[PDB]
């Protein structure tokens, strides 16, 4: 048996669907939106949306929508899951407390039946007299109401029409009457049938079936004034009502296909109907008096990928996406000067169709870092995962443009800093901050005419401010300056640096040490260098006497972070860096051991040294990219130790971790400049300043994922990364109409250089395929290579073969052409990259769709269309066929580990193949017989294949233990409710044992690992427990939410634990957990959940 | 609290700073800041809608000076020997001063440029102005090409002429497309039709 650990890492984030109603309060307006498993609860507040309630179901929420029966206060809400759990929520609020009470539940599923091509429909009756659903070819389920159930009591009627596109209960009649759009060989038809509760059987509806548009795909319920339906077709929108029928075909809903709509209005004057492009359209019913007179559709403007939206007020609409990110937009009344009304106020992340993913140790930690192939075709994009610190915005001030934040402590007797101060063009400004009050109060002795590029508090209980001028050092309690020093020529400071007990500021090439004495500054020590200063640092550092000893420089034109022995201003050392940007900031600190040197250019590229405090000679060089704008480095002292903090645009926390310098991502948009802080009214806080204001913090220990985005605007499908090249590779497909024409300006028409692939092998909308060279600190498209005309990209590997020692991307392709529905033609292509260029290295034509390559013990092993087959690379620099492998339908996911091939069919389900290099051929191992679909596939360990089936289900075969070895045992089971794309070896952090990432379809990104027996047993013993004490919303119980289920097979789970239930053994009382409990003490699992969640 | 500051002559005297600022990098006129001073003014006065009507100041000013650099290049000569060296010189030139202005306009990089994909690179604002004006468009293509194919040939016949010289040419070829796009093949034509005449002559 199996041991496996289930957990999600990152929360489904695409929107499958999203109603608005009153469900919080009869006054409450709110926006639910379902994302797969998790529904979210908001309230529609004049700005934005104020999340007040986020569950978790127990199913795919295939249906939701809120109706309210008579007499019910406010809205109740119906959900239907994927395995057919119906269940109809309220909301209760006591105070404090949210509940989500059940009022009735059930399973709706039919133990036979096809189900409907179109999906799962559920309707609700406008006057909540049934729940119509449509499940299976041919039935209609029909749940009363009125008969007030708990059990969700259905009963079936036979639907005469076995084809049904989209169905609606009419409005403004006596009888509960559908109208459904369904398919025969005639044509496509509307019909109407009136649902009998007390016959439970249709009758004639109130007018006949109709024949219209051959696409028509949408029914539109109109409200009572009009009542009737609005039919939507690719060419056309028709008004059926029985005797009026008003029918448009609006030229500008031709290109694309509409696939959502809502009720803008009460009384259906207004539609918006969203397309598979992102338009957005208003479909406005013109009354005459009331009947309808004519039909208008407007274009607004564009938006996500609209797959739900809604119409929540004042002219917001959110668009839910999921294929993009979700959308908060504005209606304005006025076109944009770009003849669109839309204005999207927000946007919520949306790690889209996760089609694939890698796990780079980016920047050189010990830390791994998703990067996704997020999205699709207008949304599609490259998000970069990682876990990083949060802190809380206590103390804002929007002052524009600081530049900079100094810690002063203007009561002369506390060591607490209670005095901030600013520079910003040419002055100074300060604040008082008195307690979490935050005002501009002005301290003596600092001049409001000029820049300030230091100041800060200095020994002799004196404060100092260095400015663009001249120095200024103030005595703190009696009066302003007793002590000033300017430069003798009066030249401004144009670099400077400063301690508690000394100051050394640059002046030009030539640099001058002055030292704090009491109400006086002596100069001391002066140099001449050979070009501009440009950055220093001369921190006392494990001082232990009053005076640091060594200084660091960078200069111009001869780019290196030189040390300097303070007395004498000598050269310790000279160590050149490289490029033509001069470095910025210049940092020394110690963590833990001793002095460490930090010295970064303007491009995000740090050093860190191992610094002496006798010779001061740097070594130890090595090299981590934080970032791409230039950087600034400056510590605050936590309970521990020195934590120096990097501003940029991705402000970073750095620190060590049992002696291992530690890169930490902190989850702001911006940082400008930072300061520690400790007032009374703020403790060990920071000060972090963008362009616009001063955020004022603390330090958390929880971490929070940080998603990056970068637009592609255009579907990527692969990503690799090239270590050696400090790149990704992209598969990425962008769709031309037209002899072609782009849609827009996507990623790959927008790179630094280009090519195009000249092969002399093979001799609307049509899709163009493209292989994206990615930077992979910039994420910039280096580059952007087409591919043939009519060739589909689909596999891509980087990797190096043989024994050259070059580091190729390859890519398998198929020759698409609309004529055949399997590709007869394709080539596997090497590339190299090197040189911002992308050269084609070799190719090789193969007679079949290149599904998939894994680079295999210096070898290429590749799966064309049923074959899966090993190349090797000669030394002439092509590849050489080596062995096949024929038994496959289709040979469509590869991995390896050692001698070993794991295949995933697309209906075989996985094979367990093995090279055996002293014959040079391949051996069937093993394989599970089963009838699985695969969307994806694994290797745990030497034994354990992880699977998934397009049933969204995991499974792990297992090598048993005749000719019955040769049969694959499947030793876990378990439903994920997801459809995994991808999986991959890694971990997003620093018992268990291994880490497989996995992302899929919704945008959750999981994490299977292994257990050991012991633990194993103990976490199942948990789960009953908290199966018997959790109670779930829909009244649903894990065990059947979990279970293995195909629509030809469904068991129990096993082999697997549920992660997600385990980890909510925290957010529940103590009493609960001493139900949980009963039979060790409870501490001791709280510290085994605990250490559960460290892995994620 | 803190009455408002006042920003009117931090936006004027930029400008004339700017072009003063290329006008010092280019043609190497010394700088009173050590570029430091410069480029820290580069960071202050320049912010939100600053920047690329600032890019506009000094592509112009640096586009006028490619521009003046054409002058010198339109010419009679048909030394392959001295033009070339002359036009690795102007490469040089615009190499060290396109770099230096970017140890400058590195704020400009690391705010719009780099944390922004919508313009040319200083790199490439540079590469364009250079190639358009002295580079492509010209005889000295035709004559640079002509001249390399001499020196090549001339050194694919015993002498080496001047391998520091055929690499940077070679260097600007390439980087510039004029090795990849079309003078390839006036390099492998001549290449076929002399190693044939050697060919069948020492055959």
């Amino acid at each position: 048996m199996s041991y496996n650990y289930v957990v999600t890492a990152q929360k489904p984030t695409a929107v499958n669907g999203c109603v608005t109603g009153h469900f919080t309060s009869a006054e409450d307006l709110n926006l639910l939106i379902a994302k797969n498993t998790r529904l979210e609860i908001y309230v529609v507040t004049a700005e934005g949306l104020r999340p007040v309630k986020e569950v978790g179901m127990y199913g795919k929420i295939a249906v939701m929508e809120l109706f309210r029966p008579k007499g019910e206060s406010k809205d109740l809400l119906f959900i239907l899951t994927a395995k057919y759990n119906a269940c109809i929520l309220e909301y209760k609020q006591s105070g404090e407390s949210i509940d989500i009470i059940t009022r009735a539940h059930g399973n709706v599923q039919d133990r036979i039946g096809r189900p409907s091509e179109t999906g799962i429909i559920g309707i609700i009756d406008p006057e909540c007299r049934m729940i119509g659903l449509r499940l299976y070819d041919g039935l209609f389920k029909v749940i009363p109401l009125d008969r007030d159930n708990k059990e969700l009591k259905a009963f079936n009627i036979r639907l005469e029409e076995l084809h049904v596109i989209d169905v609606k209960f009419l409005y403004g009649c006596q009888a509960p009457t559908i109208c459904f759009v369904y398919q025969d060989p005639q044509g496509r038809h509307v019909k109407t049938y009136e649902v009998s509760l007390r016959e439970k059987e249709f009758n004639k509806g109130p007018w006949k079936q109709e024949n219209v548009e051959a696409e028509a795909s949408m029914v539109i319920a109109v409200p009572e004034p009009f009542g009737g339906a609005i039919i939507i077709g690719q060419e056309s929108i028709t008004y059926h009502n029985g005797d009026k029928y008003l029918a448009i075909a609006p030229p500008i809903i031709k290109q694309s296909t509409i696939v959502c709509h809502n009720r803008v209005d009460p009384n259906g004057s207004r539609y918006l109907l969203g397309d598979m492009e992102g338009r957005l359209f208003m479909l406005l019913l013109e009354k005459e008096e009331v009947t309808l007179k004519d039909l208008r559709v407007e274009l607004l403007g564009e938006t996500s990928i609209a797959e739900c939206l809604t119409y929540l007020d004042n002219g917001v609409v959110f668009v839910g996406s999921r294929l993009g990110d979700s959308q908060l937009v504005k209606l304005n009344v006025d076109s944009n000067e770009q003849g669109s009304y839309v204005v999207a106020m927000e946007t919520f992340t949306n790690l889209g169709p996760i089609v694939d993913m890698c796990v780079v140790d980016l920047e050189r930690q010990g830390q791994g870092q998703l990067v996704t192939c997020s999205g699709a075709f207008k949304e599609g994009s490259l998000r970069i995962i990682r876990n990083g610190i949060g802190i809380h915005e206590h103390a804002s001030i929007d002052l524009p443009g600081i530049k900079g934040l100094w810690p002063l402590r203007s009561d002369p007797n506390r060591e607490t800093d209670d005095t901030l101060v600013l520079s910003f063009v040419g002055q100074t400004r300060v604040l008082m901050l008195n307690g979490e009050e935050v005002e501009e109060t002005e301290l003596m002795g600092f001049v409001d005419d000029q820049q300030t590029f230091f100041c800060g508090n200095v020994a002799h209980q004196q404060l100092i401010q260095i400015t663009s001028a001249s120095v200024r050092l103030v005595s703190q309690e009696p009066k302003a300056l007793v002590s000033e020093w300017k430069e003798p020529q009066a030249k401004n400071i144009s670099v400077a640096s400063c301690n508690s007990s000394q100051v050394v500021v640059a002046v030009g090439r030539a640099l001058y040490y002055l030292q704090i004495h009491p109400q006086e500054l002596r100069q001391i020590s002066h140099t001449e260098m050979e070009h501009e200063v440009a950055c220093l640092d001369i921190t006392p550092l494990g001082d232990s006497n009053g005076l640091s000893p060594l200084c660091a420089i960078g200069l111009w034109t001869d780019i290196s972070a030189r040390i300097l022995k303070l007395p004498s201003f000598e050269l310790l050392h000279k160590e050149m860096l490289g490029g033509e940007i001069i470095p910025r900031s210049i940092l020394m600190t110690t963590f833990e051991s001793s002095h460490y040197l930090l010295c970064a250019l303007g491009d995000g590229a740090l050093f860190y040294f191992g610094l002496n405090i006798e010779t001061g000679l740097l070594s130890d060089r090595k090299k981590v990219t934080l970032g791409t704008q230039p950087t600034v480095l400056r510590t605050f002292r936590s309970l521990s130790t020195t934590n120096v903090f990097a501003c940029s645009d991705r402000p970073t926390v750095i620190y060590s971790s049992n002696h291992k310098l530690v890169f930490s991502n902190v989850n702001l948009k911006e940082v400008n400049y930072m300061c520690p802080l400790n007032s009374d009214g703020y403790p060990d806080s920071l000060a972090l300043a963008n362009n616009s204001t001063l955020t004022i913090g603390t330090i958390d220990e929880i971490q929070k994922l940080h998603i990056r985005t970068v637009p592609l605007y255009e579907s990527p499908r692969k990503i690799c990364y090239q270590e050696v090249s400090q790149c990704f590779g992209v598969l990425s497909s962008r769709i031309e109409v037209q002899g072609t024409t782009a849609l827009r300006p996507s990623a790959s028409t927008q790179a630094l250089s280009s090519s195009v692939s000249s092969s002399k092998l093979f001799s609307e909308e049509v899709e163009v395929h493209n292989l994206l060279i990615i930077d992979q600190h910039t994420f910039e498209v280096l580059h952007a290579h087409q591919f043939l005309q009519n060739e589909y990209a689909l596999s891509l590997v980087s990797c190096k073969l043989g024994k050259d020692p070059n580091t190729y991307f390859i890519v398998g392709t198929a020759m698409v052409y609309p004529e055949e529905a399997e590709p007869k033609q394709g080539r596997i292509v090497v590339f190299q990259y090197s040189d911002g260029k992308l050269q084609t290295v070799a190719e090789k034509e193969v007679k079949g769709a290149v599904y998939s390559m894994v680079e295999f013990n210096g070898k290429l092993l590749a799966s064309i269309n049923s074959t899966v087959r090993l190349y090797e690379w000669t030394t002439e620099k092509e590849l050489r066929t080596e062995c096949n492998h024929y038994n496959n339908i289709m040979a469509l996911y590869l991995k390896t580990k050692g001698d070993f091939i794991l295949v995933g069919d697309l209906m075989r389900s996985v094979l367990l193949l093995a090279y055996k290099p002293m014959e040079g051929n391949f051996e069937e191992i093993a394989r599970d017989f089963n009838p699985n679909w695969m969307s994806a596939v694994e290797i745990l360990d030497d034994d354990n294949f992880l699977g998934a089936e397009n049933a969204f289900n995991l499974f792990v075969c297992q090598k048993d233990s005749d000719e019955e070895r040769q049969h694959l045992q499947e030793v876990g089971l378990f439903h994920l409710g997801e459809f995994v794309n991808v999986f991959c070896h890694g971990s997003l952090v620093m018992p268990t044992q291994g880490s497989v990432l996995f992302g899929t379809v919704n945008g959750m990104i999981g994490l299977v690992t292994s257990l050991s027996e012991s633990w194993y047993n103990l976490l199942l013993d948990m789960q009953n427990r908290l199966n018997k004490v959790i109670k779930s919303v829909g009244k649903i119980e894990h065990s059947f939410w979990r279970s293995f289920h195909t629509e030809r097979k469904t068991e129990p789970a096993t082999g697997f634990i549920d992660g997600d239930l385990i980890e909510s053994f925290l957010d529940i009382s103590r009493p609960k957990m001493q139900e949980v409990v009963a039979n060790a003490t409870a501490d001791d699992l709280i510290k085994v959940v605990e250490e559960l969640t460290r892995i994620h | 609290r803190d009455r408002p500051r006042l920003p009117d002559n931090y936006t004027q005297d930029t400008w004339r700073k700017l072009h003063e600022a290329v006008r010092a990098v280019q043609s190497s006129t010394s700088i009173r800041y050590n570029l430091e001073e410069l480029y820290q003014a580069v960071e202050n006065l320049c912010s939100h809608k600053v920047s690329p009507m600032l890019y506009k100041q000094l592509r112009q000013a640096c586009e006028d000076h490619v521009q003046a650099q054409i002058l010198p290049f339109r010419e009679d000569s048909l030394d392959s020997v001295l033009f070339l060296k002359k036009i690795n010189t102007c490469w040089q030139d615009h190499c060290r001063q396109m770099i230096m202005i970017r140890s400058i306009f590195l704020f400009l990089d690391r705010t719009y440029v780099l944390q922004n994909s919508t313009l040319p690179s200083i790199w490439d604002m540079g590469l364009e102005l250079f190639r358009t004006h002295i580079i492509s468009d010209k005889m000295v293509q035709s004559k640079t090409i002509d001249g390399i194919l001499l020196l090549i040939e001339r050194e694919r016949s015993g002498e080496a002429v001047d391998r520091s010289l055929l690499r940077s040419l070679l260097g600007m070829l390439s980087d510039l497309q004029v090795y990849k796009d079309s003078f390839e093949l006036k390099f492998l034509e001549e290449t076929n039709c002399l190693y044939a005449a050697e060919g069948q002559r020492l055959m």
